[PDB]
């Protein structure tokens, strides 16, 4: 059971160093949300030309 | 932007690859300890 304990621990340990952790989505989300608002506006103003 | 999306799956994929591979190495302790368990087993056996 205290096997089982450390492995448990070892895949969270896993899931914060692996590259694409929940850090990775935060910001990847976070920064294309902000290009994508952007790029819509622009879309809509040609649609509009 | 194709090369962006396409490092973006390898890094998915790599990071995917890395947790089978602590599984499967994890599986083998916890077999390794219910051996130990099983032998113990055995023993009471012979004790009774």
């Amino acid at each position: 059971l205290k096997t089982q304990q450390e492995q448990t621990q070892s895949q969270l340990a896993f899931l914060q160093r692996k590259f694409s952790n929940q850090a990775l989505y935060n910001w990847l989300r976070g920064r294309l949300a902000a290009i994508y608002f952007q790029f819509y506006d622009l879309a809509v103003a040609r649609c509009l030309m | 932007t194709q090369f962006g999306s396409t490092l973006q799956n390898i890094i998915e994929r790599q990071d995917a690859e890395a947790l089978n591979a602590l599984l499967q190495n994890q599986a083998a302790e916890l077999i390794l300890t219910n051996l130990s368990i099983q032998d113990k087993t055995i023993e009471e056996l012979d004790a009774e």
